[PDB]
Parts: structure tokens; sequence; C-alpha cells
RNA sequence: GAAACUGCGAAUGGCUCAUUAAAUCAGUUAUAGUUUGUUUGAUGGUAUACUCGGAUAACCGUAGUAAUUCUAGAGCU
RNA sequence: UAGGAUAGGGGCCUACCAUGGUGGUGACGGGUGACGGAGAAUUAGGGUUCGAUUCCGGAGAGGGAGCCUGAGAAACGGCUAC
RNA sequence: CGUUACUUUGAAGAAAUUAGAGUGCUCAAAGCAAGCCAUCGCUCUGGAUACAUUAGCAUGGGAUAACAUCAUAGGA
RNA sequence: CUCCGCCGGCACCUUAUGAGAAAUCAAAGUCUUUGGGUUCCGGGGGGAGUAUGGUCGCAAGGCUGAAACUUAAAGGAAUUGA
RNA sequence: AGAAGUCCAUUGAACCUUAUCAUUUAGAGGAAGGAGAAGUCGUAACAAGGUUUCCGUAGGUGAACCUGCGGAAGGAUCAUUG
């Protein structure tokens, strides 16, 4: 069974203390592990395209998902950063400015694609949406 | 500058004590007066919290001193410092402090002592009055025997580096005793 | 046999050396000894008034009042010149388990001779002015564990 | 800080001023003087807010600046003199006198006196002490040192000072059955006879009252202000008789007007 | 009435959160352990007089320096 | 214990003396992307998380340090030095 | 001339925020205003109240519980 | 030896009025009608009882014991079929 | 009265030195784990999986593993008063 008494209060405080570390979030939110991540914590950052890639799918699926690697500016980490919105990676080139968000799944991969929690949202300041749309045009 | 924070001290427990905050002025010290018996009279004025007056004594050569059980009070020089509780540093460097065995002139008592009783240590009303205070008079025969050689053990009551001034009283009694026991044993 | 130190130890404003002594005058007065009653209802120890140490801390002979807070507690240690350490022991209530857990705080106290205290004795403290790094509290009475 | 605060914030003013929250970042701050910063009503707060009589901080200014107002019988020109409980506020222009009492509720209220009434006021008796020269005197809580006081008057008095003539005309002994107001805490303004004194040694003392109609409340003894012999004050009382009335009783007032 | 001397203010306010983990801070005490311009009230007796002395600014005009509310000398009051 | 210093208590500092003081009721140390609080978000209840920011308290004026004036500053829209 | 927990009541626990009384900013989020047949003025106009752990102070209660004792009572 | 009881022990059989995801369990019952006391100990599956630090041991090893990263299941009981 | 200068003391920035700690941190080489294609050698586990499985310990082997000693059924036996 459990503590009952009324005089163990700090039996149970440190009880729970020591076994909230099983728990997966209250120990990735409180071990500081996610400072050393590519974001540092932020949810947006911008990057360099450094070369245009595609890595293939998952085994149940057949596709090239054609993502892009980013090395970013304020830490200078490279990532790989998927670009959705089919014909969107003409956009993208060597050596542009792209904003770079997360894959929505917080750091884990999404879907069939392995090893890629990043997407790219805008690219030389005008979004990838306003891009697909023909809403606006990307700056020579 | 000098400071009286706790800030720097350790802990209690041992444990030290990070800085949160720089000296205050409110929480300063200065330098000691270290006052010394000296006939080149040095009184400094410092201005302390309030716009007030601290009297800072450098060298002193005069006191006031009273003789309690004869209830009288006369400026006397100061002679030697003969015995500090603290330091025998002080000793040699004759500084006055708060609480210092010194040697006292004795002739302004001596002289009070022959006109207020007539005993050396001119009419009817005068003579009465001194036979009506030479009737129970008694001396202690300690101050007496100092009272030959003209300097009396006196204890500094006053504080020359806050007031200015080395005043005290004369040593009597059992104070008297215990501090010509620690000058015979030095 | 009190004049244990380098200098004469005196209570201050009481004139030893006086010529007319008297017994039947106030603490302090031709001569006597002085003592005090501390208030809040704390009788003066009779060794305090009969006593020959000279004690600038003691509650009822020195020049230190009581003022502030009364706690009651146990000698932890008694190791120290004139000063003791007081150990209070209470229950800190924890609001999420509406528990209680044990907690104690050692509060150091100066001891007048008056009092002869042993470790274990249940002692009661009044606040007083700071007395060193740590003392701000005096022994008023003692209990023995007896 | 580096020494004393010159700014009063708007929000940190004491409450029973009624102060609104959009009015400005701050509020006047009172000066030094005869009542507590936190327990007076400033002049200008009397003048603008209260009496209506300016609209402005400058309006303010420039009447008092006349020389039209009167602090317990002397001219004040500083707009942040702090009046307080007790205190007579007199213009001599339009002829009209206020003796700053409280309401049941807590807030300083400007109640009409006559003209002979406003003549006098009640001081509480902090000390009484030797000065220099062995001169006994008396000091109040409104800051005022009287000398060679009667020697039955003693601390936590109430004495029956003439404005004229600045000196003792009468006072009251604070003891059990007397009339009394209460000038702190959640009891303020309340009016009523004490019935016991129960005092702790070495902490705060504890008098124990009991209004008109029959309730008892209980308050320390520094919020405690006779104001008469018995169970007759000496001073005219605001329209609340000093009986503090529950919510529900309020309602039913006004129901009652709103029906009228 | 400019200027200038004298007096007062500029220790408030505004900004920020770097340091700091019984430390700050909160409630609750204490000063019988202190300072406090100012306000308010009270108080003030034993130390040529029908009223003392010398300066100095502003002003005025000789300047120095690449230069600064950097700065020297002279004449006034 | 006696001094010195301070506006004043106090190892605050000095001289001498004693061997104490804290600690699994966690001392000491480390981390904090930690100023504290009033509070904020979400809340059946219990709770979880946040609280740089306008109110209160504290602290700093590139980093340290030291001061003058002044009632009040270890001031930085004051000075001195590195 | 045994304590303490516990409980009850009282005093405190800044304001702002929250809950909440009143009030037709045109409503509302708000604000602390306002209202009155019209008034050289009046309603003393209003500008409530509740909450506020823990720790501290005081009052009553002693069931439950903790600690200290608890046949040299050698009692008075 | 036989029979009837009482206490204590290793167990067994039947039964549900119980519990349970069921297997089953007379305790694994007296649980959303939730609180007799107390110790240890778990928080999807791997990485991993691995690295590192510490400690014990002659050694073999023991005790304490991560993270990065990876993954949408792994796993339990029972049913039908093969 | 008093400047420059000067003496000692004090606070003490800052500089140099030894070592330590906290960082950031290349790194030849070694050696893990995971994912993905997916080739190879076998078939160790699932049926008595073709030597029942597994636990601890020790040794050996291209690899799954094999064997020795003790243990468990989570066994393929709830069963010999015969
Ligand atoms: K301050
Ligand atoms: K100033
Ligand atoms: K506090
Ligand atoms: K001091
Ligand atoms: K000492
Ligand atoms: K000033
Ligand atoms: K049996
Ligand atoms: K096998
Ligand atoms: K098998
Ligand atoms: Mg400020
Ligand atoms: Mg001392
Ligand atoms: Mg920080
Ligand atoms: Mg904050
Ligand atoms: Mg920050
Ligand atoms: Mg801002
Ligand atoms: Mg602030
Ligand atoms: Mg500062
Ligand atoms: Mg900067
Ligand atoms: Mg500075
Ligand atoms: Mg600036
Ligand atoms: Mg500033
Ligand atoms: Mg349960
Ligand atoms: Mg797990
Ligand atoms: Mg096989
Ligand atoms: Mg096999």
């Amino acid at each position: 069974g459990k503590t009952r008494g009324m005089g163990a209060g700090r039996k149970l405080k440190t009880h729970r203390r020591n076994q909230r570390w099983a728990d997966k979030a209250y120990k990735k939110s409180h071990l500081g592990n996610e400072w050393k991540k590519p974001f540092a914590g932020s949810s947006h950052a911008k990057g360099i395209v450094l070369e245009k890639i595609g890595i293939e799918a998952k085994q149940p699926n057949s596709a090239i998902r054609k993502c892009a690697r980013v090395q970013l500016v304020k830490n200078g980490k490279k990532i790989a950063a998927f670009v959705p919105n089919d014909g969107c990676l003409n956009f993208i080139e060597e050596n542009d400015e792209v904003l770079i968000a997360g894959f929505g799944r917080k750091g884990h991969a999404v879907g069939d694609i392995p090893g890629v929690r990043f997407k790219v949202v805008k690219v030389s300041g005008v979004s990838l949406l306003a891009l697909f749309k023909e809403k606006k045009e990307k700056p020579r | 500058g000098i400071s009286r924070d706790s800030m720097h001290k350790r802990r209690a427990t041992g444990g030290k004590q990070k800085a949160w905050r720089k000296k205050r002025k409110y929480e300063l010290g200065r330098q000691p007066a270290n006052t010394k018996l000296s006939s080149n009279k040095t009184v400094r004025r410092v201005r302390v919290r309030g716009g007030n007056v601290k009297w800072r004594a450098l060298r002193l050569d005069t006191g006031n001193f009273s003789w309690g059980s004869e209830a009288v009070t006369r400026k006397t020089r100061l002679l030697d410092v003969v015995y500090n509780s603290s330091n025998n540093e002080l000793v040699r460097t004759q500084t006055l402090v708060k609480n210092a065995i010194v040697q006292v002139d004795a002739a302004p008592f001596k002289q009070w002592y022959l006109t207020h009783y007539g005993v050396e240590i001119k009419s009817n009303n005068v003579q009465r009055k001194l036979e009506k205070r030479q009737q129970g008079r008694t001396l202690d025969s300690h101050i007496e025997e100092q009272f030959s050689g003209g300097r009396l053990l006196a204890c500094i009551s006053s504080r020359p580096g806050q007031c200015g001034r080395a005043d005290g009283y004369i040593l009597e009694g059992k104070e008297l005793e215990f501090y010509m026991r620690k000058l015979q044993k030095k | 046999a009190e004049q244990t130190e380098k200098s004469f130890l005196k209570q201050p404003k009481v004139f030893l050396s006086t010529k007319k002594a008297d017994k039947a005058k106030r603490p302090g007065k031709a001569g006597n000894r002085f003592w005090k009653s501390v208030g809040l209802g704390f009788k003066t120890p009779r060794e305090a008034i009969d006593g020959t140490y000279i004690d600038k801390k003691c509650p009822f002979t020195g020049t230190v009042a009581i003022r502030g807070r009364i706690i009651a507690g146990t000698c932890h240690s008694a190791k120290m010149n004139r000063t003791i350490i007081v150990r209070r022991n209470y229950l800190h209530f924890v609001k999420k388990y509406q528990r209680y857990e044990k907690r104690h705080s050692n509060i150091p106290a100066h001891i007048s001779p008056c009092f002869r205290v042993k470790e274990g004795d249940h002692v009661i403290i009044g606040q007083c002015r700071p007395l060193s790094k740590t003392v701000r509290f005096n022994v008023l009475k003692v209990v023995p564990a007896g | 800080a580096r020494g004393l605060k010159k700014h009063l914030k708007r929000l940190n003013a004491p409450s029973h001023w009624m102060l609104d929250k959009l009015g400005g970042a701050f509020a006047p701050k009172p000066s030094s003087g005869p009542h507590k910063a936190r327990e007076c009503l400033p002049l200008i707060l009397i003048l603008r807010n209260r009496l209506k009589y300016a609209l402005t901080y400058r309006e303010v200014q420039s009447i008092l600046m006349q020389r039209h107002i009167m602090v317990d019988g002397k001219v004040r020109t500083d707009k942040t003199y702090p009046a307080g409980f007790m205190d007579i506020i007199s213009i001599p222009k339009t002829g009209e006198n206020y003796r700053l009492l409280y309401d049941t509720k807590g807030r300083f209220r400007l109640h009409s006196v006559r003209d002979e009434d406003a003549k006098f006021k009640l001081c509480k008796v902090r000390s009484v002490q030797f000065g220099q020269k062995g001169i006994p005197y008396l000091n109040t809580y409104d800051g005022r040192t009287i000398r060679y006081p009667d020697p039955l008057i003693k601390a936590n008095d109430t004495i029956k000072l003439d404005l004229e003539t600045n000196k003792i005309v009468d006072f009251i002994k604070f003891d059990v059955g007397n009339v009394v107001m209460v000038t702190g805490g959640r009891n303020t303004g309340r009016v009523g006879v004490i019935k016991n004194r129960e005092k702790h040694k070495g902490t705060f003392e504890t008098i124990h009252v009991e209004d008109a109609q029959g309730h008892q409340f209980a308050t320390r003894l520094g919020n405690v202000f006779t104001i008469g012999k018995g169970t007759k004050p000496w001073v005219s009382l605001p329209k609340g008789k000093g009986i503090k009335l529950t919510i529900i009783e309020e309602q039913r007032k006004r129901d009652a007007a709103a029906q009228a």
C-alpha cells in the first residue's frame, strides 16, 4: 500500500518528486536537453539552403519527399527541412533565406518521411503558401 | 572602504553568501583615531550621518577625572598609559582608549582635599565646618600611597575616538586592587 | 572569583567604592548589586539577585531588555560560553497532501549564569537586541527534563 | 531607494479617498504634518473631489493661495496638507465649518458644525512625560505638544482643545463606559461605549465596544478615540450616528427609498 | 527687471531584471539598538550696537588655447 | 572579555580566550533559459504550469572599485582610477 | 503556578486583479459613476460587501490526538 | 487403533453472494458506496541494466545508474481457424 | 589659513604566477546502437520447432548458439493407496 499517516507529508511529497521523473513529458521538460536542440526552444528558425535533396519515404509508400538541407543562422546547425505543396522545390535555391518551422510532432518525425521534423514555411521572405497560390512572387 | 555589513561573512552554517549588492554608505566604517598621549593636542571634526559631529582626538594630554568617593571632578594632565586589557601594543604605543588604565596628576586632587577637609595628604565658621567634615573622614591608604608619588591610577571611561576627550574616574577599592595586582604582575 | 578576565568586570552605573553604603536602598544604589524584573510575568531567579557574576547580557542583572518574541524549546547544545542552542520542533503543514511534516529550528540563545542547563531541558527564551552574530534571544526560564 | 519618496501612485493611494482608477498615474502624496499620510484627507481632495469648489489641481492651488481655507483656525496654503480626524475645516467667506469625522464605512466625511462648535477640537493624548527643565508636557496623536497639562490627564485620554485660546478646557479619562469612535481598522467610524478593556502584557491591548443597538465589536487600543463622558458624545455625529448597518439593512433602506 | 552671487532641487520619477535560492521577498515582529532636510506643535534668560570687517560674482577689459559651461591676470561693487 | 568603528545592535573589525556552529527534518555544493510578491492561464473538487513588464519590495546604470557634496547617494543624464 | 496539535470567534492579511451590491457608458467589453419636471439647487447622492493558504496575536471548547510525567505521591 | 471437539500449520475440494481483462483467486474478496498500518517498487516499446561517475570485490563481477537517438505499437488474457 | 609634494595605514580596481574548477572543444584510431535498402551464411525460437523452453554462473564456437553445474514450468506431466 501507500503511506497514509497524518505525519507522513514529507514521505508523500518526496515520493511524488522522485516518481515524476519516470513520466516522459516531465523529464523532457525538466532535463534541459531541449536547449541542445537545433531550434533551442524557439518555434521558428531561419537558415541557409545548403543543397536540395530527395529522401525516400518509408517502406509501404513509394515517393521521393524532396526536402531541403538548411544551415541555421542562430547556431550554425544543419537540419533537413521538408518542402510541402507540390512543385515548391523549384522555389528553393541554394544560398537562399528560408524560415523553418516544426513538422508538428515536437521533434518527432512525421508521416512516411524518416528523420525529418522540420518544414520550410517561408523562402526569401515570401510564404510558400503564397508562392503555391501565386498570391506573391519570389524576389530576384 | 571599511564596511560594517554582514554580506562578506560566512553563514552560521559555514556556507558562503554570494553578494547581491555593492557596499552602501549607510554601513561604512572609518579608520581608528588611535589617540596618542602627547602634549600636541589635536582633535579633528568628523562629519557623520545626519550632518552631525563626531570629535576625533589624535593626540591628548589632559582629561577630566572624577574621584567618585569624594564626588569631585578635576582637570588633570595625563602622564602615562600603564594597562590595557585588550592589547599591550596599545600600552607601548601609549594609545588612549576607553577602559585603559592611566597615570594622572594628583595635584588638583591634593589641592581640593586640602581646601575641603583641611588635611594635607582661618575662621570659626571655617574651622567648624572643617572639623565637621574631618569627623568620619576616611581615606583608603592605597590612594594615599599613590598620592605620595603624585600619580593616581585612573580608568578612561570616555571614548577619545568618538568624543575627542579623554575623561575617566580615579580607581578605588576592588578595581584598584585588581589593577595594582595586574600592574605588579606586568 | 568572578574576575576571570584581563579587565575588572563591573555592573555599569553601580558605584562599588561608595562611602555611604546601605542595604535598604534599591538595586544599583549605595553599591548594591543591580537587578531588574524582565517583565512579562517572569520571576527573577534568586541566584541572579544574590549572584556575584557580572553578565552584561543577563536579562535580570545586565543591560539587555526582553522585547519581541517569546519562544519555547529544548536545550539542544550547551557547549559554548554562556550561549546555548535552542531547538524548536514544529509541524509544517503540506497543503497538497493535507498532511504534516516535522520541522525544527535551531535558535542560539544567551544563557546567564543564574541558570544551569543541560541538553534536553525545556527552556523559555525571550527576544533581545542582537548580542552576537547569531544570538538574539535570552534564556528566561529553565525547566529540567525530570 | 536613496531617499524619501515624493510621488504617490494612484493605485497605492489610501482606499478611503475613493480615488478612481483611471484619473491619472498619480495621487496627491500628503505632506508631512499633524496626521499620518495613510490616515488623513489631503486639502486638495477636500476642495476638489469632496466640496467640488475646485475642478482641477490648479484650481485648488488658486483657492488655497487666496488664503480662503483655515485648518483648525489657521490658514493653510499647502494642497497636500494632511487634514485628519476631528480637524476643523473652516472657510470664513462662505461661513461654513467642517469637522473631519468618519462614516461607518471608514471614509472621512465633512460634517457641518456650528460656529461655536468649530471653536474646539477633540485630541487623543499619546503620552505624558517630563520635558526639559523637568516641565511636564502632553503630546497628542495630531502632533500637538501642550506643556503643564492637568496632572489627572494620562496617556490615551481625550482632551478638549479650544482653538482660539490653545488650551485644554476639558478632558475625558479613558474608562469603561465612555462613548468612543473607532478610527482605524474595519470598524472605522463605528460609535459605541466601552464594555471592558482586555490587557495582555507585552502586546497590543484589546478594547471591547458595544454600540447603541447592541452590536459588539473589538478593536485595538490605538484605534479607539473617546468622544464623550458616558453615553453622550461631546461632538455631533454624522447621519449614521456611528451605527454600522449590514448590507441587508442597507438594501432595505434603498428599497424603502425607491418605493417612496 | 536680464545677468550674477546666495538658497533650494537634481537621492524623486523613468528604465531594466544582470547578479541574487532563507538571500531578495511575503505576512508578522522589534528598536528599551539608531539617523531623519522638511511639515505640525511646543520650547529658547548668566557670550560700534542708532548696527562691525575683509573679499568676490555679475559688470568692465588684457589674454591664452585647435578646442570644451577649458582657462590665467587687471579694475569695481 | 575588553576595545575600535558606526547613526546605532552585532566577529562589523582588532587583541586575548575557549572549541565551538550546520547537517538525511538534506547542511555544504551544483543547476535554474531563477529578481520576490500582489498576481496570470487552465481549473467539478483537488491540482498543474507561468509570474521580464505599469502596484509593493529589491537590485543595477559597460565591468569592478573608491569617494565628494549633501538631511538623505557608495549617485553614475556627479566625480576619481583600472 | 503541564504544554501542543485541532476547532470556534475576533483583530489583521495594501491597492489593483478575482467574486460580488448599485448604476441603461445607446448595448457590451467598461467605468465609478450618477439621479431628480429643469432645480441659481437638491438626493448627508453613491463610491458596498465577500475572499485572502501558511506563520504570528487574542477568545471560547477539550471530543480526538501528540509530547511530558505518572508509589521516596512519600501527598497535603 | 476408533469417534467427537479446540488451537496452530502445509495444503486440497466445491461454490459465488464477491473480485477480475480474463486465466483464475476463498483471497487476488470486503474498491468511483474509492481512506486499518507500513516498506519497497512501475509509468508505451527499444537504446539499456548500456555509457559515465561513484562504491564493493584479488578477479570474475556486484550495487547505483543515464542520455542522445529510434519507434507505433510492444505486451497480457481469452476465441475461432490453420 | 593653507597648495604641490611626502609618510604610514586602509579600502582596493587591475596586472602577473602556480594549481584547480566550469566551459567550449579538434582529435588519429577504436568501438556501440538505430534506421534504410537489402545481399550472404545458416536455421537459434514459436509444434515435443525436430536436442522441450528459460533463469543464474563458467568455459568454448563464423553467427545464430553449444556444453558443464544448480534452479523454474512460463511443460510436452495438476494423475499410481501402487
Ligand atoms: K534604501
Ligand atoms: K540637494
Ligand atoms: K517581512
Ligand atoms: K555598532
Ligand atoms: K565580542
Ligand atoms: K541637501
Ligand atoms: K487443522
Ligand atoms: K535449442
Ligand atoms: K519449448
Ligand atoms: Mg526610483
Ligand atoms: Mg562590544
Ligand atoms: Mg537572471
Ligand atoms: Mg515580476
Ligand atoms: Mg532574463
Ligand atoms: Mg518594457
Ligand atoms: Mg518597480
Ligand atoms: Mg543605485
Ligand atoms: Mg549597455
Ligand atoms: Mg556608481
Ligand atoms: Mg543616461
Ligand atoms: Mg538617475
Ligand atoms: Mg484507492
Ligand atoms: Mg518505459
Ligand atoms: Mg530450430
Ligand atoms: Mg530445440
